[PDB]
């Protein structure tokens, strides 16, 4: 289970993604970044079947970067999420579907609002204040149902996220080797190097 | 390969009043898309002011009822003709069902009568013996059609008092036998329309301190 | 139960009239003797859908043959049946007997079992009910029989096949193919059961 | 969903009330707590019949114990009677999750998790059922040993609510119990249809919902 | 074999004229007169049955044709071209409309489809 | 658990004003082969009951022996064996129904479908069904196998409910049964023309008719049917 | 339950009106009688979407064919086009049809199986109630039936299915196709299954339901000025 | 595994006197896990309303598809599409995917702008039309909805009464289904005004 | 291919001599006509092991019957066969024909197919090859035939069964049961093939 | 995977056993002691299927304690291990076998030697200087192949064991929530409370 979490607060979106890469019986890596920057104010985390995850993320990344150059303009998070959903909805009826679940965290510079989209491999899109894929949600959703507000600061969002990770580290059976946390706001994307 | 189970269809319904209780069931018996009988009784008077129905696979339902009637007979022999209370009957039926936990009686069982304080009682069972006293319960093929209707029209669920707008609930006023039989008849008329295994006839058994009374009503035969 | 028998003046086709779905008789007055050309007919066994589709195609091929090259031989008709049955053997369940009358070749019979092989014979039997009359037909068949003798032979043979096979029944239809023309015959239960 | 945790003022036991048969909600009013004796509680999860039948049977065996030995059974011995029983039926298909919660002088407040797989575990905190994960999330993050009987009762109630909301196969109402030196104490049936909105308003939580 | 005429046979001349379209209009000019009049409660279309021979049965040749139950058509120019257009017009009314929406197309949209077919013969290879 | 080998098809029956009628063809099929053509599938018990059996014939012969043994056993130390303490249809049925449900519960069923037709001591008509699953039901008309699908509809046109029974005479009921048997011969691929019919009347007693045949059949219209669609010749 | 019966000067088809998903009745008044051309009608059983779609497709192509040939469509044309289509899809299009009609050749009655087999007859029945219906047809059919006798026989056969088959129910639809006449479609020819009056009215007091928000929905286009 | 019951959800539609009503729940889940409580299943193209139950990705996909087709219809026809016509467009579109179907249970609702006649319809996942006079149901609690609608419904109800009937049908059916609930929305539709109400229901 | 036929003076049993393992003939001179009592014999079909074990047990039962109660009837012998075949039907594959001669009852024939049912008949046929002669035997059988006529009937019948059935072949063995005694007959290929 | 390790040094045996109990998706407990004292100088750790592990351990414990009382004497580790092996070897051919793997660490007071026995659920016994069950051995065996000596002290054995646990915590995918360590020597059994 490749833990990926997302929380949308007052003025930013925070994505947390596990660092472990386990192939069979061995943890091959403990510092893996399960995310790609699609545009300066849009970040996508991902989790699913080996190989497909990165292949899909980079394919999406390339397409959005192509759009940005062609139009000299950044697509809204909503527009990017719809593009991503259609690709997955197209994929599910293919010969060999992309087995990838994603979270898309973005800051809309037009509306001055943070936005978080949860999309599964079937192409099921939902906009949420907080989201998760896989078994992580079974612990974190109910925890966030209790501790979340729409007017929270970024620092309060990080403390709330630490509470999620602590619970996962206590009750989940796999050692996912901690998480890499990234914040998406009006100034762009940055990584929290100490978590 | 031999399949020891079958599905004879039908639907049953038990409602508990303040000083009475009803146990209703349609009289149709089926296999697949054929009708076996338009009138095959499904609800029985088991003695001691208890009525019973075991809906699903008729062979298992008949066997269970037959065994419980036998249990009542031997309860009298062994305990000086003592009356078997509805709560004691329910517990006895749990043991009959769970005794075949690893080769189940494939039925939904309901019994109705009066508790030891004279109030109406309905007990509902799953196939392997888990039971629970309830005010209202439908069982069988069209149970999914009927129970939501009973939650609404018997326990006044999702119903509030006008003017307050969702703040104050509808008060839980008790229902008379005449009001209950209307809900029963409407329940079965509605179920007959939308479920193919329900129809032909409706037989209701009403239980009071005075004894066990029967009422029969026709249903659509298509 | 179907059969075709050559005799002095030509050939006679014979068949029962039962069509089943499991043990239900979907049609008790079926016509299993079908025409592909003026004096080339076939007996159908197996799938009703497959045999109809095949016979329709063959009739089309022989109609087009006639327009270009004149009247086709019975051997030519059997070859077109074979080509369809052999090349589509994986997707077909059709046991067909082809019978026709030429002036040059007189009465001829070709049987085409499941595989798509062709066998030219003095007489032929096929269908589920044929199994019960292999002994009777072998003992009672003679070459150069009269029309009346041949009708009696088919009538008696199919009578027994119907008696024992549940998948066979109804009336006995027959088609007589000679220089005189095409004669259709029919025999009802009360006639053939008492034989 | 059912939970049981140990703290300063004894034990909290909280359960939901829903029973399902596939996606069909069969009942919203079932009793998943069995009052074995004035100092023993049993929780039920999994097969409804399996849990009911064998936990009422357990109460009969606990009663026979105090008749023969002239003494209340311990939580350890009571839990072990049930675990030894289900172990005999292992492989036959029983499906039970049970927490045997209680108090005795020599043990103090004690909780045992008993499973139809034969597992028997002693512990301070347990959450069992299809909604265990949701309850663990709330309970773990707010648990302290030094809660007040009032704050502890609320946490257990709130943890079930959390699970009733997110888990489709949990819900109905919350039954609360508190176990002390002097036995168990029922703390009411709390319908989720009213409790949810009350908690949302007072606590300011559940912002995922339109209210 | 193969159709090796994959290029346009209708092209712009230096003056900006599309020759083949102009010449097609000249063929229409030579054709027999046909007309249409719209009333408040109906529409009428009419033409002369110019019989090529008195031995010919002019009833068998239909210049006025039903396209849908509520749409009709008449022409002037080359009869054979009209006949195939009617065939295509009838078919396109089903494939591109009736089989989708479960009803016959309105006049303007069927006309639009016929117009499209005629435009393509003006640009295709 | 087994599979049925030599089988018997439909058994049909109905109530009328003074009794019951029951019928069944004389065939023992071996899959698609109509192997035995002289099989009696109606078995009288006393002069007031007839058991009609369909399904596996070997199990039928076993049941036939149980009933024969039942009569023998009832006579033991019973001076009223031919009178007050004679075997009733209700007794015979419940015995069989007990056996059938016991055998299915041991996962070794008697692969049959049984109809017990008879008249009780008080003159009441008895008609009840039981099968390999131990499933039982009663109705004014009862039929097994194909008869359930084709005969019941025809017999229910005569006796659609309980109140129609006193209005139905024996001539009308026998006519309906015989018609139904013809229909089954038209449409059931495992049926025979030859059949047996039994009437149990409260006045005239048990009338057992053997070697009946389906007659007055319609086949002439077959001659006009040519091809499967387009074939004119 | 669908039937087809030939008579003196034409043919009649009939059907019940029940549509089911498993044991549930989806539609109590379904229309199983379809029109291929004005005087060629078909009744369908099996997969509902398949019988409708295959009926509309061949009906569309028959119309275009009739326009091309300047002739009234024939039943054998619809028959041939249907069976070839169904055969191609190897039974995966679950359409079981009774096709009947009148044309310049005369009156015709056929059945079509999903795998592509066709049958000819004077009386036919298809569906889960075909056995109940055929029992009636085999008992009461005769040669040289009148129009009135054939309608009676057909509706009686459907009734057998309605009462005795659980997959069939509600009403009886009929279509009569007589030679030299317009075809008459008799929707709900019989209505023997009307629901009885309910014992109670379940009309609620206004305000009974709890509401959170209200809002007007803008269905109109963007406005001027 | 069964695509039609992974996400869960319900839709119901009713006719009244010169009015129609269509309602849906708001839940979206992954089997037992509830994910979203703002997932509306009713959409509108002009004055024609469409509710879709089943696999959520197909629900979203079909909305986008029918928005696409109705927008082009309007540009070419120079008028908004009517319910009867839209119903045929849905049937057509679904059957073109006969052997690879969208796992959905659509429900059309609306009033003909010309005739003023109320109209509802339902479909199976491959196109079959169920044109009922009284009501249409769809979803994981369709059995429950059939039972409530068949007993509570009566013809010729006024808008404000019809609201109560359909709301109670939905609410009580959803409460007997594990995969339905988590909120609800009801649309009351008249010839030239449409009201949308969010219902207060139990959140479990 | 096995059969038993009653006639005026008694009964005759008949059988082929082929035993197979797939398509290999393990024994071409098998004796399928076996004795359970002086004038009660059986014809065996199906599993060789099952039919031998059964016939051995029956012979034991009738030997013990004879010691206590005197000569058993043919009906009694058929009942013992039935009891074994019926009660052990799940584990047996045995098709047996029982035939015997009494002075009181004369020639009798009982056939016992797979299920364990019993059927008393004028004549009986069984085995895989019997399917091909149902028609021939039904048409050619008469009651009260002479010994010579009955031998010819069996010889012709089994000849055809052998001709068509691959599992049947070799010699034709016959056993005659009359008041005169027990006569064994044999007919070789060169004799019966040319019929 | 329920990590259980064992190392035999100069004068003692050290057993390390994981604390986690994971049932499905949740870690129900993080302080579980997967061991039972069989006798004052014999300790058995265990791992396998839920329920069976404890049931088996306690059953063995009871039997050894019974022996101790009866004879007023402690069985040698070798004797206890042989008894345990026989019970498992008996178990593997039972209706429902014990699905339990064990390590038996003991100090033989007669020979003044520590002894470590590894026994799997089949009843496969081996005496070893160091041992492990399940997937733990895939990492630890090769590590101990490099760092072990027979003359190591108890403190060196614990440092060596810390090296094993660190490797397991780095490369294994499950969070086994650390280990409980117990030492078995001449003075008996004691638990290392800080590890
Ligand atoms: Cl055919
Ligand atoms: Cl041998
Ligand atoms: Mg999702
Ligand atoms: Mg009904
Ligand atoms: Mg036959
Ligand atoms: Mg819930
Ligand atoms: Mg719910
Ligand atoms: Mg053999
Ligand atoms: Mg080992």
């Amino acid at each position: 289970m490749d833990i990926i979490l997302g929380i949308r607060v007052q003025d930013s979106v925070i994505l947390a993604s596990s660092k472990a890469v386990t192939r069979g019986i061995s943890v091959l890596k403990d510092s893996d970044d399960k995310t790609r920057q699609l545009s300066p104010h849009t970040l996508m985390s991902f989790a699913g079947e080996a190989g497909d995850t990165v292949q899909f993320a980079e394919y999406i990344q390339a397409n959005i970067q192509l759009y940005s150059i062609r139009e000299d303009y950044e697509l809204s998070p909503q527009a990017v999420s719809s593009f991503v959903r259609q690709e997955l909805a197209k994929s599910i009826r293919s010969r060999r579907p992309y087995q990838v679940n994603v979270l898309i965290g973005g800051y809309d510079k037009k509306k001055n609002k943070p936005e978080l989209y949860q999309i599964d491999y079937l192409g099921t899109k939902v906009e949420l204040p907080y989201g998760a894929h896989g078994y992580s949600g079974f612990y974190t959703f109910s925890l966030l149902d209790h501790h979340y507000r729409p007017d929270m600061t970024t620092e309060e969002g990080l403390d709330l996220l630490k509470l999620c990770v602590q619970e996962l580290e206590k009750r989940m059976p796999m050692d996912f080797k901690g998480v890499i946390v990234k914040i998406v706001d009006k100034d762009g994307i940055r990584q929290v190097d100490d978590f | 390969q031999f399949n020891p189970y079958g599905d004879n269809g039908g639907t049953i319904l038990g409602i508990a009043g303040e000083d009475f209780a009803v146990l209703a069931g349609d009289t149709r018996n089926i296999t697949d898309y054929s009708i076996n009988s338009r009138y095959e009784p499904k609800v029985f008077d088991c003695g001691d002011n208890i009525v019973m129905s075991a809906n699903g696979f008729a062979a298992d339902g008949d066997a269970l009822v037959k065994r419980f009637k036998n249990s009542v007979k031997w309860y009298h022999f062994d305990h000086n003709d003592k009356k078997l209370s509805i709560n004691s009957a329910a517990r006895n039926i749990q043991h009959l069902l769970y005794g075949k936990r690893f080769f189940p009686y494939y039925v939904h069982t309901i019994i109705a009568g009066l508790d030891e304080d004279g109030k109406g009682a309905v007990y509902s069972f799953d196939p392997v013996g888990s039971y629970e006293r309830e005010q209202c319960r439908a069982g069988g093929a069209a149970a999914s059609l009927i129970m939501p209707f009973l939650d609404n029209q018997v326990n006044f669920k999702n119903q509030y008092e006008p003017g307050t707008n969702g703040k104050v609930k509808k008060p839980l006023k008790y229902l008379s036998v005449e009001e209950v039989i209307k809900l029963v008849r409407d329940s079965f008329t509605s179920a007959t329309e939308r479920h193919i295994q329900v129809g032909d006839g409706l037989e209701i058994l009403i239980v009071t301190k005075d004894g066990v009374r029967k009422e029969f009503y026709e249903l659509k035969r298509d | 139960s179907i059969m075709a028998v050559t005799f002095k003046d030509g050939v006679i086709l014979g068949a029962d009239s039962r069509t089943t779905t499991g043990a239900y008789i979907a049609n008790r007055v079926t016509d299993k003797l079908t025409r592909v050309h003026d004096k080339i007919w076939c007996c159908r066994s197996g799938s009703a859908a497959d045999t109809q589709a095949i016979a329709d195609i063959v009739q089309y091929h022989l109609e087009l043959y006639t327009s270009q090259y004149g009247t086709p031989s019975t051997e030519t008709a059997a070859s077109v049946f074979k080509e369809l049955c052999y090349e589509n053997k994986d997707n077909l369940t059709a046991g067909i007997i082809v019978a026709g009358y030429d002036d040059k070749n007189k009465g001829e019979v070709y049987t085409i079992p499941l595989g798509g092989s062709v066998h030219k014979l003095p007489y032929a039997i096929a269908g589920s009910g044929s199994t019960f009359i292999y002994g009777y037909c072998d003992k009672n068949f003679r070459e150069n029989m009269s029309k009346e003798e041949t009708v009696d032979f088919i009538k008696h043979s199919l009578s027994q096949a119907i008696k024992w096979d549940g998948s066979s029944g109804g009336v006995i239809r027959m088609v007589v193919l000679t220089a005189a023309g095409v004669e259709r015959l029919i025999f009802y239960p009360d006639e053939y059961e008492q034989l | 969903t059912m939970l049981a945790f140990r703290f300063q003022g004894g034990i909290i036991v909280a359960v939901d009330s829903r029973a399902t048969a596939g996606n069909w909600v069969a009942s919203q009013t079932v009793k998943k707590v069995i009052e074995i004796n004035p100092f023993l509680l049993g929780t039920m999860a999994g097969g409804a019949a399996d849990c009911q039948f064998w936990e009422t049977w357990l109460g009969s065996q606990c009663r026979l114990h105090e008749l023969r030995e002239k003494e209340r059974i311990s939580v350890a011995a009571a839990s072990k009677i049930l675990s030894n029983l289900v172990y005999q039926y292992k492989g036959a298909g029983l499906s039970m999750g049970t927490m045997i919660c209680g108090y005795t002088r020599k043990e103090g407040p004690t909780i045992y998790y008993v499973d139809s797989d034969g597992t028997r575990l002693k512990g301070d905190i347990f959450c069992v059922g299809s909604g265990q994960t949701f309850a663990y999330g709330v309970l773990d993050s707010n648990y302290k040993w030094d809660l007040s009987v009032e704050d502890a009762l609320y946490l257990g109630k709130r943890s079930i609510l959390a699970a009733a909301h997110r888990d489709a196969y949990s819900g109905g109402s919350v039954n609360l119990y508190h176990v002390t030196e002097d036995g168990w104490i029922y703390h009411g049936n709390h319908d989720v249809g009213e409790l949810f909105w009350k908690v949302k308003e007072e606590e300011g939580s559940f912002n995922n919902v339109i209210g | 074999m193969t159709d090796r005429y994959s290029f346009s046979l209708t092209t712009f001349s230096p003056s900006g004229k599309l020759g083949q379209i102009d010449y097609a209009l000249t063929a229409v000019k030579q054709g027999v007169t046909s007309l249409g009049i719209k009333a408040t409660n109906g529409v009428v279309i009419a033409t002369e049955k110019k019989s090529s021979s008195p031995l010919a049965m002019s009833e068998t040749l239909s210049k006025v044709s039903l396209l849908t139950p509520d749409i009709g058509a008449v022409y002037s120019g080359m009869g054979p071209d009209y006949r195939v257009l009617v065939d295509k017009s009838r078919k396109v009314a089903h494939t591109s409309y009736k089989r989708i929406y479960g009803e016959y197309p309105p006049t303007k949209l069927l006309v639009s489809e016929v117009a499209k077919i005629m435009q393509e013969a003006t640009q295709s290879g | 658990t087994q599979q049925p080998i030599v089988t018997g098809t439909s058994v049909i029956s109905m109530k009328y004003d003074n009794g019951v009628i029951i019928a069944a063809d004389n065939l023992g099929s071996y899959g698609s082969l109509l192997r035995f053509n002289g099989v009696e599938r109606l078995i009288p018990v006393g002069d007031n009951t007839v058991v009609g059996i369909s399904g596996d014939i070997s199990d039928m012969q076993h049941i036939e022996r149980l009933l024969k043994d039942l009569v023998t056993e009832n006579a033991y130390d019973n001076p009223l064996a031919d009178a007050e303490e004679a075997l009733e249809p209700s007794y015979i049925f419940e015995y069989l129904a007990t056996v059938m449900y016991q055998r299915r519960s041991k996962m070794n069923p008697l692969w049959n479908a049984i109809i017990v037709a008879g008249v009780q001591s008080n003159g009441d008509q008895f008609l009840r069904y039981v099968n390999l699953l131990g499933v039982t039901y009663s109705s004014p008309t009862l039929a097994t196998g194909f008869g359930a699908h084709m005969a019941n509809p025809l017999l229910r046109k005569v006796v659609d409910r309980e109140s129609d029974i006193p209005k139905t005479t024996v001539q009308v009921a026998e006519e309906a049964i015989v018609n139904a048997m013809r229909v089954l011969y038209y449409r059931d691929a495992r049926s025979s023309r030859n059949f047996s019919l039994a009437i149990i009347d409260k006045n005239t007693g048990l009338t057992f008719k053997k070697n009946l045949q389906v007659e007055n059949m319609k086949w002439d219209f077959a001659k006009d049917i040519k091809g499967y669609g387009t074939q004119k010749i | 339950t669908i039937v087809g019966v030939k008579f003196n000067n034409g043919v009649v088809i009939a059907a019940d009106t029940r549509s089911t998903q498993g044991p549930i009745v989806a539609d109590k008044n379904c229309a199983k009688l379809h029109r291929i051309s004005p005087k060629i009608w078909c009744a369908g059983a099996g997969t509902a979407a398949d019988t409708e779609a295959v009926t509309q497709l061949i009906g569309s192509n028959i119309e275009l064919h009739s326009l091309y040939t300047s002739r009234e469509p024939r039943v054998v044309s619809a028959l041939q086009m249907l069976k070839q289509h169904l055969f191609k899809y190897q039974g995966h299009i679950g359409a079981y049809l009774i096709v009947a009609g009148v044309d310049p050749t005369g009156s015709h009655l056929f059945s079509i199986h999903a795998h592509g087999s066709t049958d000819v007859g004077y009386y036919l029945s298809l569906g889960s109630g075909s056995l109940a219906a055929m029992a009636v047809l085999e008992s009461h059919w005769k040669q040289d039936l009148t129009k009135e006798e054939a309608i009676k026989l057909a509706s009686d056969a459907i009734q057998a299915g309605i009462w005795n088959d659980l997959g069939s129910g509600s009403n009886v639809d009929v279509c009569v196709m007589e030679i030299g006449k317009d075809a008459e479609y008799l929707r709900n020819y019989l209505t023997p299954n009307v629901r009885e009056e309910k014992q109670k009215s379940y009309k609620f007091p206004r305000g009974t339901t709890a509401v959170l928000k209200e809002s007007i929905v803008n269905i109109c286009d963007i406005q001027e000025e | 595994s069964d695509p039609s019951s992974i996400n869960g959800g319900i839709v119901v539609a009713m006719t009244g006197k010169d009015c129609v009503a269509i309602a849906c729940d708001l839940r979206l889940g992954s089997q037992s896990l509830g994910v979203s409580n703002k997932f509306e299943k009713i959409f509108h193209y002009g004055h024609v309303f469409l509710g879709i139950t089943g696999l959520a990705t197909d629900v979203t996909t079909l909305n986008e598809m029918f928005r696409y087709k109705t927008n082009l219809y309007k540009l070419k026809e120079e008028r908004a599409i009517e319910p009867e016509t839209f119903t045929q467009l849905v049937s057509s579109s679904l059957y073109e995917r006969r052997f690879g179907p969208y796992f959905v249970g659509p429900v059309v609702a609306g009033i003909n702008s010309k005739s003023g006649k109320p109209f509802i319809a339902g479909f199976d996942l491959i196109g079959c039309i169920d044109e009922a006079k009284d009501f249409i149901v769809s979803g994981t609690a369709s059995d429950q909805l059939f039972g409530m609608c068949e007993s509570l419904y009566e013809p010729n109800l006024e808008p404000e009464d019809l609201f109560e009937t359909i709301s109670q049908a939905l609410l009580n059916a959803a409460d007997r289904d594990a995969l339905s609930g988590w909120g609800a929305v009801v649309y009351i539709i008249k010839k030239d005004e449409v009201v949308k109400r969010y219902l207060k229901m139990r959140q479990d």
